[PDB]
């Protein structure tokens, strides 16, 4: 009886081959190839969104960690950033934040059939383990990554309008002008789908944790005037020190040869500022004070064009 | 006139909103076969008997005849004596007393064992439609306040 | 400058629960400086223990006369150093990266387990500290800030740390992570001066003198030992007590007043200015 | 002779009168009058108005007013808990009609919210408006399979005939449908290429939708859940504007042969059709849209999403499809353990699910009519009015060879079953 068990399936066709033809051109259309292999050996970061640098043309990411990330993998596999006008290269997807259990952003999604996904806390451990012998480097990655992190964040949640915060964290597309009505459904997006966006990027690099008042404060529906002042507070003692970790990284840049992991990190938190449209009081700042450090960051970023 | 001091299932199942005797809390199964919960049987002048029990995501024998309970697993022993419409009782581990306050409209009890354990289960019934359930979890040693209300109205 | 330091202890000393509030108080006790003086000229320390105060919820604040509060010991030492040698000095302009670095990394790595013995060890948080915060509150509150800052320190502890097998694994995996965390500030330490006394030593100090001066406190100074030896730990510790037996004669303390009581009726006013 | 109305206080006498001119007037006095009172009598306990529905009286008792269930729940842990529903009967004064608004709301701080909001307006005898705002999150494939969470309102009407031209339900439902969904991975990554390939990874994310319904339901059959004869016929249409176009065919037919319904013969056909109406190719059509395959409900014999074109190892559903199904049910011969719902059930099921590549209706009716997945098996059934409990021993004759087969004993739960 159990012999016959083993052959009831009494034909198996081949897999099945068609495909939707509609997905695989959106996941074209966000897909960035890294230039410069079999099928399993080739990984793919998932990234918020990609703004087009002005100067060397590149696609790079518009988070500063989404960006580390990315010029740490050009390193690490000597590959060239994409280009943005898009043979088994690597990949750069824009992924949504819901792609994960998580719910944070950047990812790495490791081969084909055996397929490893690396969650954030585990690329960020990755990158952190690379530094680790370094006593005096972990102190400054980890300044980098708590200071000037939450600096970053707070301004671009209540600073920045949110025209400015869903062109940087969303795969949404962008408004542009309102001509057709799905332009209206597409705006009509932004405007909903804002504070959900906002409460995703405040679970991190433990957000939630070093600010419990902030993040509270921001599920809410109406919020008062007391509330309003400790933010207030809180937002200009976190930009006050963070004036004071960028004027000390100014005599930190001297390099001598491929840049270090604390080099990628400080120009991809300049290369994510200097792309904010809106004056924020960080690109009011690095704009004109910190003009060594703008042009730092485009010297770090052309040994990865081409 | 059975209840098994119901702490259990009775005042911890009002702490949420979810989603021979064959007792049974058979949440569901799967599309291969599962349980997710419990299966209890049992077995004269007295009332006695023997039971068994299987969970998933125990032997034992009864006596019983105020009343007296017995259990003798791999152990319970509780009682129940009648006083007035206010009630008492007793149980044991191997340690808790009962305060049953059967009155009607207003029906009631709490719970002490010898420990950080208090559990007062209110329930008010201050008109013929509507009731309300307080359910105090009072633990004072593990500091925890795991109380709970509610209400219930029909017009 | 013109403020009112608000801390967490009582009487005459900061409470062994805030590790920010014991290096706070050893911070303005150790300004003996000309210049150093200078920023802490007139700052009023105020035992209030009442977290309300606070614009974020954690009582070093330094509400200093404009509503203007920074809150937390570094952030409140960033501060006073932006106002602007034996005992507490002033970095130079070129190490003022470093010395930042140093607080940040005790605040976010050592602090975070000082946090963990202080709430999640059972033996230290039952016999010990469930008890302590019995004195520093009034009569309603005595219930609830021990359980919620019980339930902060699990949230930003269960990424590295976690029935006898279930918790000696939990203390295996702390010590490891305690025996990483000391040695990484021990070698980054050690690229300043080593013979003063900074900003970042009183913060990392306060961290060794609570998890030294628990009851469960003993099992550390022998597993400290086995990894930095006895040559170190009786250096530190006899920095620590150095400072414990100081005279209060720089505090300039005060009485909290009746605003910053944390009474009955001074806390449900504050919290109905919450909504 | 006459009708006299008793109670009827909860509504309106003058829109009392157009469910009575409706049926128990124009009716020759012996000729349907006997069945026109008992159309009446379930057509108003199904408007909620009638709780417990010569001289012809109506015996009409009001449902309720208020039913609110509310209550909270503390933890101390910041664990706090409140839900609440009321099945509110709002006053026929001040609005005009028979009205049944509906409140469920669940606040949980460490569960997902609920807002399920109904309206349930009558505006005819034949006409049910029910406007529907929700906010509700459920999981898609498995409980770690995927998050999915929809917010937004939705309009409907319905239409029932009561007199035809020939029981024959028949009904019309129209809706329209405001909705922003959000799509979320909740599978880990141990568990690491299943709803992590390059297809699931893009649909996750936010979208806003606006779709515009129809179903026709033309059900003749003597019971709706243990039939015994005839037919069914359930036609559904979808239509996002713009976006995409979906239509349902769902056949039925049932018929016995021997004294009291012995042997019962059943049959099944369901099939579909899903166009991308979006301007060459581009917005993709969401993943919860289309058409998915296998499981207890459907062809039996596989796991629930069982069959269809996969990326790795996740089901991306069909542009198109086709399912059927037979049955055979015994009534259990041994000797009184009849007339009881508990049948010996043989089937065979089978289909094919396929993405067409929009061309034309030429080459998909070329693509469903070449390998399909089929099974059979024998079990034992249960047909209550409101539940169908099943238990097969499945057998896959063909199948592909990525189908997640199940070829062993197989429990089905539900209502409906193909």
């Amino acid at each position: 009886v159990k012999r016959i068990f083993d052959t009831f399936p009494l034909q198996t066709y081949a897999a099945q081959t068609d495909k939707d033809e509609a997905v695989a051109l959106e996941i074209q259309r966000r897909s960035y190839t890294f230039t410069e292999l079999t099928v399993e050996g080739t990984y793919k970061l998932g990234v918020y969104n990609v703004f087009l640098e002005a100067n060397t043309g590149a696609a790079l990411a518009t988070d500063p960690w989404c960006l580390f990330v990315q010029l740490a993998l050009c390193q690490k596999n000597g590959l060239v950033l994409p280009t943005h006008s898009q043979t088994c290269n690597h990949e750069m997807l824009v992924l949504s934040r819901l792609s994960n259990p998580d719910e944070a952003l950047p990812i790495l999604v490791e081969g084909y059939k055996k397929r490893i996904i690396r969650s954030t806390v585990a690329i960020s451990e990755i990158m952190r383990s690379r530094i680790l012998d370094d006593a005096e480097q972990l102190m400054y990655y980890t300044l980098l990554d708590t200071v000037l992190y939450d600096c970053w964040i707070t301004q671009i949640i209540f600073c920045a309008s949110d025209a400015q915060f869903m062109e940087l964290y969303s795969c949404q597309k962008l408004s542009g002008s309102i001509v057709t009505p799905l332009d209206v459904e597409n705006s009509l997006l932004q405007k909903l789908s804002a504070k959900s966006l906002k409460i995703s990027l405040t679970k991190r690099n433990k957000f939630q944790f070093r600010h419990r008042e902030i993040v509270k404060s921001m599920q809410g529906v109406y919020h008062n005037h007391h509330n309003s002042v400790n933010q207030e507070q809180v937002l200009n003692v976190l930009f006050e020190n963070s004036k004071q970790v960028l004027l000390g990284l100014k005599d930190m840049l001297k390099s001598d040869g491929q840049p270090t992991y604390l080099h990628l990190k400080i120009a991809s938190y300049i290369l994510c500022i200097t792309n904010v449209k809106e004056p924020i009081k960080l690109k009011t700042f690095v704009e004109n004070e910190c003009k060594e450090l703008v042009q730092f960051a485009q010297d770090t970023l052309k040994n990865f064009v081409q | 006139q059975y209840f098994f001091t119901g702490l259990r299932a009775d005042l911890n199942k009002a702490f949420s909103m979810n989603p021979v005797n064959v007792k049974t809390l058979n949440p569901s199964f799967s599309e291969k076969g599962e349980f997710t919960g419990v299966a209890v049987a049992s077995f004269p002048q007295l009332a006695l008997g023997l039971e068994t029990l299987y969970s998933r995501t125990g032997v034992s024998y009864l006596t019983r005849y105020w009343i007296f309970s017995g259990q003798l697993q791999a152990l319970i022993a509780s009682l129940w004596r009648k006083v007035a419409n206010v009630e008492a009782g007793i149980e044991t581990t191997l340690t808790t007393i009962g305060a049953k306050y059967e009155y009607r409209q207003s029906v009631y009890r709490g719970t002490l064992d010898s420990n950080g354990k208090v559990a007062c289960f209110l329930e008010r019934k201050v008109l013929p439609t509507l009731s309300v359930l307080f359910c105090g979890e009072i633990d004072h040693f593990k500091n925890d306040t795991k109380i709970g209300c509610g209400l219930q109205f029909e017009t | 400058v013109k403020g009112s330091v608000h801390l967490w202890g009582k009487d005459g000393k900061a409470s062994l629960i805030s590790v920010d509030s014991i290096a706070l108080v050893w911070f303005i006790k150790l300004c003996t400086s000309e210049e150093a003086k200078s920023m802490v000229a007139g700052l009023q320390i105020v035992f209030s223990n009442n977290t309300d105060l606070s614009s974020d919820g954690k009582l070093p604040v330094l509400i200093l006369d404009n509503g203007t509060k920074v809150s937390g010991y570094v952030n409140i030492v960033q501060f006073l150093h932006k106002n602007i040698e034996e005992d507490l000095a002033i970095v130079r302009k070129k190490d003022r990266l470093l010395e930042y670095s140093l607080l940040n990394y005790v605040d976010v790595e050592i602090s975070r387990l000082t946090d963990y013995q202080l709430f999640l060890n059972t033996k230290n948080y039952n016999e010990y500290t469930k008890k302590l915060f019995s004195k520093l509150l009034y009569f309603p509150m005595w219930y609830n800030t021990p359980l919620q800052l019980r339930s902060q320190a699990r949230e930003n502890c269960e990424e590295i740390i976690g029935q006898e097998l279930q918790q000696v694994k939990y203390n295996l995996q702390f010590d490891n992570r305690l025996q990483s965390c000391v040695s990484n500030w021990l070698a980054a330490r050690k690229k300043l001066d080593d013979s003063v006394i900074l900003s970042s030593d009183l913060l990392f100090l306060a961290n060794l003198y609570v998890q030294l001066g628990l009851p469960d406190g003993n099992r550390i100074r022998s597993k400290l030992e086995q990894t930095f030896g006895s040559e170190l730990l009786n250096s530190m510790s006899n920095k620590i007590d150095d400072f414990v037996h100081r005279p209060s004669n720089n505090l300039e303390q005060r009485d909290p007043q009746f605003r910053e009581q944390g009474n009955v009726v001074m806390s449900l006013y504050n919290l109905a200015c919450k909504y | 002779a006459g009708v006299v109305t008793t109670g009827t206080d909860h509504i309106d006498p003058s829109v009392l009168q157009a469910y009575l001119d409706d049926t128990i007037m124009k009716s020759i006095t012996l000729g349907q009058l006997v069945k026109n009172a008992d159309v009446l009598n379930k057509r108003l306990c199904q408007h909620h108005i009638a709780l417990n529905a010569v001289v012809s009286q109506l015996d009409i008792l009001p449902p309720k007013t208020f039913t609110a269930k509310t209550g909270t729940n503390f933890g101390n842990d910041n664990d706090a808990e409140a839900y609440l529903q009321f099945e509110k009967l709002i006053d026929k004064k001040y609005l005009k009609l028979p009205t049944r608004v509906n409140l469920e709301i669940l606040r949980g701080t460490k569960i997902h919210s609920s807002f399920l909001f109904n309206s349930y307006s009558s505006l005819s005898p034949q006409s049910i408006l029910n406007l529907k705002v929700f906010s509700q999150f459920y999981n898609w494939n498995t409980n770690k399979g995927l998050d999915i969470g929809q917010r937004g309102a939705r309009l409907s009407l319905r239409y029932e005939p009561l007199f035809l031209h020939k029981s024959p339900t028949l009904f019309h439902e129209w809706f329209l449908e405001t909705c922003w969904r959000s799509t979320k991975i909740c599978s880990q990554g141990t568990s690491a290429p299943y709803m992590y390939s390059g297809t699931m990874l893009s649909q996750a994310g936010d979208q806003l939708r606006t779709i515009l319904g129809h179903t026709f339901v033309l059900d003749k059959r003597d019971h709706i859940m243990c039939p015994t004869k005839g037919s069914m016929l359930k036609w559904s249409n979808e239509l996002s504007p713009g976006k995409h176009l979906k239509t349902q065919l769902e056949l039925n037919s049932v018929k016995s042969w021997m004294n009291d319904d012995f042997i019962t013969f059943s049959t099944t056909i369901k099939t579909g059709y899903l166009k991308n109406l979006s301007s060459q190719q581009s917005l993709p059509v969401h993943i919860c849209d289309k058409f998915q395959s296998g499981g207890p409900s459907d062809i039996r014999g596989f796991q629930t999403f069982g069959l269809g074109p996969r990326d790795l190892y996740d089901a991306v559903g069909g542009d198109a499809f086709v399912s059927y199904g037979l049955s055979v049910f015994s009534r259990l011969p041994w000797k009184k353990v009849e007339k009881s719902n508990f049948r010996l059930h043989w089937f065979f099921n089978g289909g094919k699910l396929v993405n067409h590549d929009n061309t034309s209706l030429g080459n998909c009716i070329g693509q469903l009519s070449k390998e399909h997945s089929t099974s059979t098996g024998i079990g034992l059934v249960l047909r209550h009015p409101m539940a169908r409990f099943e238990l097969n021993f499945t057998l896959p004759i063909t199948a592909h060879e990525n189908d997640l087969i199940r070829k062993g004993f197989q429990f089905g739960l539900g209502l409906a079953f193909l």
